[PDB]
């Protein structure tokens, strides 16, 4: 159905305490939120409170992943929100906390392990970034790998290395290499800003076997998206590489925002939603556009500077809610 | 502000001789001579196309990129041919084979670094760079392959500075080459994704507009090229003049591209009257908009009457009322509300220079972003599949280190580019 | 006492050269006399260069002529954020260097052209940085808002919904002169299908002279600049009166010139004479500052206005008993030696807030939506340090300007 929108907040930050300013968004109930000035009541499929932990985001986020994986439906996950707001603390985890990427990989590994015999999966692991709208493999560090389409259509990056999980932990070790391998530079706003969008996919051919020979396989790729946080001109405050990087992030997010509006109405008519606008949205065309399910974790936070960021995170929630996907089967023979 | 022209391939070169033949007289620059300029205004802004060295030798700041010696050796051995500093000639005495793959991957790919070298010597000239002019044909090796590479590298070195492209899209009726859609579909692919302003010209749309709108019975190439070079002077150099309302490449870009594809335009000149007789001087202004907005008179092949507009830019250059200009444009927008798209309240971008084309009273360059150009990338994309299906002359590409997926890619891309353009015709 | 001026954008500079021309022309200060009291800002050198090349060349300091050799761009974002940022400091420095030299000033008469790049975007932050550095003054911005059908830029509304929202919280009183509804005056009230831009500029160059020039000049009923925003703005929105002139007669054609007060005042409220396509279609006036100049008896006025107060088809607002600031000056107008302006011995430069701009704003807002509804030229601003925020959140802004200009009138 429609992608599920989850609103995730972060404990009061030094900045928030210093403002002393009401929380931007306060949840009356975990699902119900009130946004600041006015008399704004939003409802979601789910929301999380500032008290609500990453481990609540874990359970809630991974349950639709379990469903989609047993269905064979590709899982996509979008962490959206500005820098600072909690995309990495959700996705990566806190340092202490297991992250959603580890918990969903443990979850996937669980889905295959629970039933090894019917479901024999191969996992291939493909961690990439989108930096300056160039795609690079994080695991093989090289020049940006050429973008191709498949013979039919759908955009694939050739040369994204695969690995199979030796253990669950071994993916974390390689994935931390992928997490350093994305471009990062410190900012005033973040201890470390992601300069790029990061996309952990895996290629799971999961042969279900029947009779002597074989049944159908379900094919899932799953996708963890750590978007870069948006910045602004006045927020960047630095020209040069910092501006061009920040403007390159902002063009890609606009392209994505146009895609979401076009899906909601103009795609219901036709092709029009512009998958072409970014490298991410070209690969996302066969990922989301090819199959359900997606989930967006809109990270917000209660700072006053994050007001434009978080408000436009919740505007993005309305846009992603306005997106209805049908569920779509994914089967190979 | 500034720009640095680029003469990719023979055609883009041959035209370079005509673009610079013109512009120089539009700037009083004799062969190696200086500014003889009949006025004093044709000099406060020249820097856009030249450099100061001697004090009489303002050299054109272009690049001459070609794998065929005999070509640049005809442009350098003729009229204004002795104005380019020899450093500008980036030749490739290799076999300039008519293959897009031979000028983009195998033979052009070597000569590129010795080009980028100079494109940087000229960009790091002085003041502030605006962008680069690019001339070429989408129907050959050194044009569509090597010249499309030159830009894919330029757009990585300065994703800030603009990129105007003057492409000679393969004319319908007769193709002046055989693999044409191969060299073409492969370059348009690069164009849609690097340059951000393209002005597509058709050797036969010109012949028509040059044999019926000029009673000219023997339209040599020098003429076609001359006509084209007349528009690209009303675009750039022109707006680097004063005006009641002036623009510049960005205004033209920032008013004309609703969607980042880049979009391709269709230039049209204003006073296009045969010599002696037709010198009717019916150029008050309603006669220029009469001109520019007709079907015929669009240097493109396609007819605007076959598809809405997204933007228009009447870049006038000749003293006129900002009322009889800004007015006329309106009635034009209402007589043809049918074809003009609606989700843009004012499609038209009126622009007004002061000084006109040297010897004329009043002109106006037209830069139309119509959805009608859909019916050309259709054409090209058809000719592709009809021959790509049988891999026709494909062994000349693969045998040069190409890919069977590379042709697939370009067609599909540029074939999608057709799709999108229809999304606004509706 | 004084009022600096900041002519921003090519157009705000062309109008600036013109208003600046009419000045010395009525003050006996030829090409090379005193010193101006203003600055000139543009991100396109070639235009401010027309003030450096053309007439009035040496009447300026190369210090009050700011340029950014770089790029203009017909987009707000670039001109506000990205590019126009780099210049602002330097710009400010002059309106802080020129603001210091004087003696107890009153404000800055800003000149900008709403739907431009340098005129929209840059000034948006210039006025921005002023309302903080001198919140204790007058900020009267003289705008040339978008022609109602004869716009130029394709994006115009993007640039003018963004200059309005950013300046709104920063101006004191925004004068407005519509470029197209002036051409009607050049066609209908002067007869000429040859109106160069150089003429509309002579005309605003006139109405404006009535504002500062002659009013800061002694008279029988002086009107400070503060007096305006006081007697002219009912509410803190940087409210936008309309400029109008009376003896807009042709200096060649007709000649009834001798058109005693009783006539020139009635010629202001007829909608075909108001430098604005905001024809009083319903818009109740709420305050008018009739600036007269020349030979005018205060009874002729305190009677020629009384007749008007009782025309009722001129319906003033309810909550406004009397909304007529009579400003009388002495020195008659001063027409260009041989332009096309009549040359009378009296004029009426009436300006006013009308509920009428409830229209003009509406029609300009609706424009914006049609393109924003498809993002049109949005990628041109986002790529220039803006967001879905500043558009959608400046749209919501003017939305409460369609409701504001509705609620302050139409109701009792
Ligand atoms: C006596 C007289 O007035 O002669 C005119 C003339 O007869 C006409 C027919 C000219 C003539 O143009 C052509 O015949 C022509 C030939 C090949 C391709 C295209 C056009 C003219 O040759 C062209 C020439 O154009 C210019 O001088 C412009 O500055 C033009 N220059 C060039 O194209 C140029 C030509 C040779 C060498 C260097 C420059 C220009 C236009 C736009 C931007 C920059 C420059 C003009 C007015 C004339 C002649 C000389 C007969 C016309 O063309 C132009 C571009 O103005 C053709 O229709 C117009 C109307 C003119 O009245
Ligand atoms: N009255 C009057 N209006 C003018 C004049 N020049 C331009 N305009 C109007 O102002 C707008 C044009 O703004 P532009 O000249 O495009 O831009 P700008 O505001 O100078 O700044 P940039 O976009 O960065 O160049 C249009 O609506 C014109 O009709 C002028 O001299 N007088
Ligand atoms: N819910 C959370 N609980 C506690 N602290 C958090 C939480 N979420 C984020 N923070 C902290 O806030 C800071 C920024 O979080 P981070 O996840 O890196 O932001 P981001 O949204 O991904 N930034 P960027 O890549 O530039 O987008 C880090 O120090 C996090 O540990
Ligand atoms: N207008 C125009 N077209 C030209 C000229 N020369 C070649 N062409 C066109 O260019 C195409 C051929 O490509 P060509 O320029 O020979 O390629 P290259 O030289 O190998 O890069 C044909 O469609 C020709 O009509 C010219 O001087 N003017
Ligand atoms: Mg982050
Ligand atoms: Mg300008
Ligand atoms: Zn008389």
């Amino acid at each position: 159905h429609h992608m599920k929108v989850v609103v995730r907040v972060r404990p009061e930050n030094t900045k928030e305490k210093a403002a002393g300013f009401h929380k931007v968004v306060h949840v009356v109930d975990k699902h119900i939120l009130v946004f600041d000035p006015k008399d704004l009541k939003f409802v979601f499929d789910a929301v999380f409170d500032e008290t609500s932990t990453q481990s609540e985001v874990f359970e809630h986020t991974t349950k639709p992943i379990l469903r989609s994986f047993l269905n064979g439906y590709n899982c996509t996950v979008l962490a959206y929100g500005a820098t600072g707001a909690g995309k990495t603390h959700t996705m990566l985890g806190s340092a202490d906390e297991p992250g959603v990427m580890y918990l969903t990989m443990l979850h996937l590994y669980k889905c295959m392990d629970e039933i090894k015999e019917e479901k024999i999966c191969s996992t291939a692991v493909s961690y990439l970034e989108v930096y300056n709208e160039q795609i690079r493999d994080l695991l093989v560090n090289s020049g940006p790998l050429a973008v191709r389409e498949d013979t039919q259509k759908g955009v694939v990056v050739h040369g994204l290395t695969l690995h199979q999980p030796k253990s669950s932990e071994e993916i974390l070790h390689l994935l931390d290499n992928g997490n350093k391998n994305r471009t990062q530079h410190p900012t005033d706003m973040n201890a470390t800003s992601s300069r790029s969008h990061a996309v952990f996919q895996i290629y799971l051919r999961q042969q279900d076997k029947t009779a002597s020979i074989n049944q159908n396989v379900r094919i899932a790729k799953m996708s963890l998206i750590d978007l870069a946080g948006s910045e602004r001109a006045s927020t960047s405050g630095a020209k040069g590489t910092r501006f061009v990087e920040g403007t390159n992030i902002n063009r890609s997010l606009l392209a994505l925002g146009n895609v979401i509006n076009a899906l909601a109405d103009s795609k219901r008519k036709n092709q029009h939603i512009p998958y072409r606008n970014s490298k991410l949205t070209r690969l996302l065309k066969d990922s989301l556009g090819g199959n359900c399910q997606t989930i967006m974790i809109a990270a917000v936070s209660p700072s006053s500077v994050f007001y434009d960021d978080t408000y436009n995170t919740l505007k993005y929630a309305n846009r992603a809610k306005d997106i209805k996907s049908s569920l779509k089967s994914n089967v190979l023979n | 502000r500034e720009i640095v022209h680029i003469q990719a391939g023979q055609c883009g070169n041959q035209i370079g001789a005509k673009f610079w033949e013109v512009i120089s007289d539009e700037h009083g620059i004799d062969p190696t001579g200086s500014y003889h300029g009949d006025s004093d205004l044709q000099l406060e802004r020249i820097n856009v196309y030249y450099n100061e060295a001697a004090g009489n030798k303002y050299v054109p700041r272009a690049i001459l990129v070609d794998l065929e010696p005999g070509t640049m050796d005809s442009v350098r051995s003729g009229p204004f041919g002795q104005i380019f500093r020899p450093d500008n000639f980036v030749f490739g005495q290799s076999g300039a084979g008519n293959n897009w793959a031979k000028g983009h991957y195998t033979e052009g790919a070597e000569l590129v670094d010795s080009v980028l070298d100079v494109v940087r010597k000229e960009s790091e000239s002085c003041d502030c760079l605006q962008g680069f002019q690019l001339t070429h044909s989408l129907g050959g090796g050194t044009g569509s392959g090597m010249g499309t590479l030159l830009i894919s590298k330029i757009r990585e070195e300065y994703p800030d500075r603009i990129m105007n492209t003057f492409s000679v899209v393969p004319s319908p009726k007769v193709s002046d080459t055989v693999v044409e859609p191969y060299n073409a579909t492969l370059s348009v692919h690069q164009l849609v994704e690097n340059t951000d302003e393209t002005y597509c010209i058709d050797n036969e749309a010109l012949y028509d507009i040059c044999f019926r709108t000029l009673k000219l019975t023997t339209p040599t190439y020098g003429d076609l090229n001359h006509l084209v070079s007349a528009t690209m002077s009303g675009v750039t150099t022109c707006l680097r003049f004063p005006g009641q309302l002036n623009a510049d490449l960005r205004k033209l870009a920032v008013n004309m591209v609703p969607f980042p594809r880049l979009h391709f335009f269709m230039p049209g000149f204003a006073p296009l009257t045969s010599r002696g007789s037709q010198q009717y001087r019916a150029l008050t202004v309603p006669e220029l908009t009469q001109q520019m907005f007709d079907a015929k008179n669009m240097m493109a092949a396609c007819d605007p009457r076959h598809g809405r507009y997204l933007t228009v830019a009447a870049v006038f250059r000749g003293r006129m009322s900002m009322k009889e200009v800004d007015e006329q444009m309106l009635n034009v927008q209402n007589k043809n509300s049918s074809y003009f798209v609606e989700w843009i309240p004012n499609n038209v971008k009126t622009a007004v220079c002061d000084i006109p084309p040297r010897g004329l009273k009043m002109s106006a360059t037209f830069i139309g972003n119509s959805t009608a150009i859909q019916e050309l990338f259709k054409r090209i994309s058809e000719q592709f599949t009809a021959m790509f299906r049988r891999k026709a002359f494909l062994h000349w590409y693969t045998g040069e280190g190409m890919d069977e997926m590379e042709f697939t890619e370009a067609e599909s891309n540029m074939n999608d580019l057709v799709s999108e353009y229809q999304q606004y015709q509706d | 006492r004084e009022c600096i001026s900041i002519h921003v954008g090519q157009a705000g500079v062309q109008i600036g050269n013109a208003c600046w021309e009419l000045y010395c022309l009525e003050h006996g200060i030829q090409p090379d006399g005193h010193v101006p009291r203003a600055v000139f800002v543009d991100l396109e050198p070639t235009v401010i260069d027309e003030v450096r090349t053309g007439t009035y060349r040496q009447l300026f300091h190369p210090e009050q002529l700011i340029t950014g050799k770089e790029d203009a761009a017909n987009n707000y974002a670039r001109g506000h954020y990205t590019i126009g940022k780099e210049i602002i400091d330097l710009v400010l420095d002059r309106i802080r260097k020129l603001a210091d030299q004087c003696t107890g000033l009153q404000g800055f008469s800003v000149f900008h052209s709403f739907g431009g790049g340098t005129g929209s975007g840059f000034t948006s932050l210039l006025m921005e940085r002023l309302s903080v550095d001198y919140g204790k003054k007058s900020k009267l911005e003289f705008s040339i808002y978008p022609a109602p059908q004869v716009s130029t830029a394709v994006v115009e509304p993007y640039n003018s919904i963004l200059t309005t929202h950013t300046t709104l919280e920063h101006s004191d009183c925004a004068f407005m002169v519509d470029n197209e509804a002036i051409y009607d005056i050049c066609r209908r009230n002067l007869d000429i299908e040859r109106p160069t831009y150089t003429n509309l500029n002579r005309l605003i160059g006139q109405i404006v002279s009535s504002i500062t020039a002659s009013l800061r000049f002694d008279g029988a009923l002086n009107v400070d600049l503060t007096e305006f925003q006081t007697n002219l703005v009912p509410y803190p929105r940087g409210h936008f009166p309309l400029a109008t002139y009376a003896p807009v007669i042709s200096a060649e054609k007709a000649y009834h010139e001798q058109l005693s007060v009783a006539e020139i005042t009635n010629a202001c409220f007829e909608p075909a004479n108001q430098m604005v396509k905001c024809d009083p279609r319903h818009g109740k006036y709420m305050a008018c500052c009739l600036l007269y100049r020349g030979d005018v008896v205060p009874k002729d006025v305190n009677a020629a206005i009384a007749t008007i107060k009782t025309k009722r088809t001129i319906q003033f607002v309810d909550w406004c008993p009397t909304g007529f600031k009579v400003g009388i000056n002495y020195e008659p107008p001063t027409v260009v030696p041989g332009g096309d302006l009549a040359k009378v011995q009296r004029a009426v430069c009436m300006l006013s807030n009308t509920t009428a701009i409830a229209e003009a704003w509406a029609r300009l807002d609706h424009k914006f939506d049609l393109m924003y509804a498809k993002r049109a030229f949005v990628h041109w601003y986002v790529g220039e340090g803006m967001e879905e925020g500043e558009f959608s959140e400046a749209r919501e802004d003017m939305a409460a300007l369609e409701k504001d200009y509705e609620e302050v009138g139409v109701d009792s």
